[PDB]
């Protein structure tokens, strides 16, 4: 199933995934397309941060869902 | 602001009037070392404020024959450095680690303050009247007050985010547990007066009943209540040059842009006052590429790089030599960190950029751009 | 002693001063360091503007005590 990942600059990244693929895996796919390391990514779907351990299945992601990419680069 | 801005501006400039009975020029002879007091005596001396509309003819320190507009641009710059200098007590930075300006509620320590605020108001109007810029950026609520717009909780977000979320929390969650009362404590020269927002003072404890009104009073107190007279004097000077009704075609963001422009950064200054860490030095290849990138950045991107590292897009009056962070003065810093496939990171509190040792200029460029562009202020 | 004067930027500086010594020459030591003419200085301790009519013993200034400088506006 295709899903899209929207970045803060409205760029949309399209991915081919599977329900059993984990969030870590999706972030890996993102690294491949965009060069951003998984630890520097956060993914959001329906307003909630997605946990790396869990799969696309137990979050109700479906065909053509939109996820949001947030970069974790800044602190104090 | 572009395009929509440019039309507004043209429409604005074309409405500005100047009377027939006004000299072709307004003459000032100033010395740079005393630019503030010399400018003050001259501008506050004028018979009619309208005289300030004639073409500025400025001579500094006896120098004859410099281009008029260049000197005027210099004057607006020098006089800004002085009027907004916190040492004089009129304006102050909105926080120890930011450099946006706000009226200092204790400005009255100089008895003449109200008259200086009128002077600043006039200079700000002269800038706008004559198509020049001030050098200094005010907090949003200052611009909203010029426009006669109410200040709200949301207006706090742009000034103090930490404070904002707390006020935000006791709007949604119950505040009773922690015995909060309608008392606010002001710090002044290391001292602490305490203030109560209403009569009855300390005894009232913040609950869900009084909750909203509490949040109100904190807001008016922090932004509005105690700088009324100062803001009225500034607005009075400013409206002797620019009609109040006409200025209202601009929202607060355009007004800021009208008065002060973008806030271009001095890159040479910045680079001169950078510290390096964990292996880097001014001569290190990666750092050479870094500054090559910054120099190849346009103005808004430079500003965004600066916000990304420091948490603010603004620079203090003394420039990058006088950068502060959360715990006192902190130079802009670049520390070697991570591996070349990482995006850069930032510790905003310490004005520190964690830059990977990228192995080509282009890779440094792409990764820096991606970092800056995909993080957001607010 | 060692005293601190904080300016309104946040720039604390540090003087070497004598308890005998008056505020006037404290201004002069500030005059010496940051080049600010003494007559243009307001000094403040414990929330009060120090009168050069008196002495820092009289104000009970103590080692590592903290002072506040604000500049004086001249006026019409």
């Amino acid at each position: 199933m295709q899903i899209f990942v929207k970045t803060l600059t409205g760029k949309t990244i399209t991915l081919e995934v599977e329900p059993s693929d984990t969030i870590e895996n999706v972030k890996a796919k993102i690294q491949d397309k965009e060069g951003i390391p998984p630890d520097q990514q956060r993914l959001i779907f329906a307003g909630k941060q997605l946990e790396d351990g869990r799969t696309l299945s137990d979050y109700n992601i479906q065909k053509e869902s939109t996820l949001h990419l947030v970069l974790r680069l800044r602190g104090c | 602001g572009s395009r929509d801005y440019k039309r507004k501006y043209e429409f604005f400039r074309r409405k500005l009037k100047k009377q027939n009975d006004i000299p072709n020029k307004f003459e000032m002879k100033l010395r740079r070392a005393t630019v503030l007091e010399d400018s003050y005596r001259r501008i506050m001396g004028v018979k009619r404020a309208d005289f300030l509309k004639a073409r500025l003819w400025i001579e500094f320190d006896g120098e004859k024959g410099l281009d008029y507009g260049g000197v005027a641009r210099e004057w607006f710059f020098l006089i800004s450095k002085e009027m907004f200098n916190p040492y004089y007590g009129l304006f102050e930075y909105s926080a120890t680690d930011n450099y946006t300006l706000q009226i200092n509620p204790n400005s009255g320590i100089n008895p003449d303050h109200l008259s200086y605020f009128k002077f600043i108001g006039r200079v700000a109007g002269m800038a706008v009247y004559h198509g020049k810029l001030l050098d200094g950026f005010f907090i949003r609520p200052f611009y909203k007050m010029m426009l006669h717009k109410p200040i709200t909780l949301h207006d706090m977000e742009s000034v103090d985010s930490e404070y904002y979320n707390s006020l935000r929390w006791i709007l949604e969650n119950d505040p009773t547990e922690l015995d909060l009362r309608f008392i606010i404590d002001e710090e002044l020269f290391g001292q602490t007066h305490q203030h109560e927002l209403k009569n009855g003072g300390s005894e009232i404890v913040v609950t869900n009943k009084n909750k909203k009104e509490y949040i109100y009073l904190v807001i008016q107190w922090r932004f509005v209540n105690r700088i009324q007279k100062q803001m009225a004097a500034f607005k009075e000077g400013f409206f002797e040059l620019i009609p109040q009704d006409l200025i209202k075609i601009f929202d607060e963001n355009e007004l800021e842009l009208l008065m002060s422009g973008l806030g271009d950064v001095d890159v040479n200054d910045w680079r001169e006052h950078t510290k390096y860490k964990n292996g880097y030095s001014a001569n290190h290849q990666v750092i050479q590429w870094f500054w090559k990138a910054v120099l190849m950045m346009d103005s808004e991107k430079r500003i965004r790089l600066l916000q990304f590292v420091t948490g603010t897009s603004r620079v203090p009056m003394n420039g990058f030599a006088e950068l502060y962070g959360s715990n006192g003065p902190q130079s802009f810093t670049v520390e070697q960190w991570g591996t070349p496939e990482k995006l850069p990171r930032a510790h905003t509190c310490f004005n520190r950029l964690d830059l990977p040792p990228y192995e080509s200029f282009e890779e440094l460029w792409d990764k820096l751009q991606m970092a800056i562009e995909n993080t957001q202020g607010f």
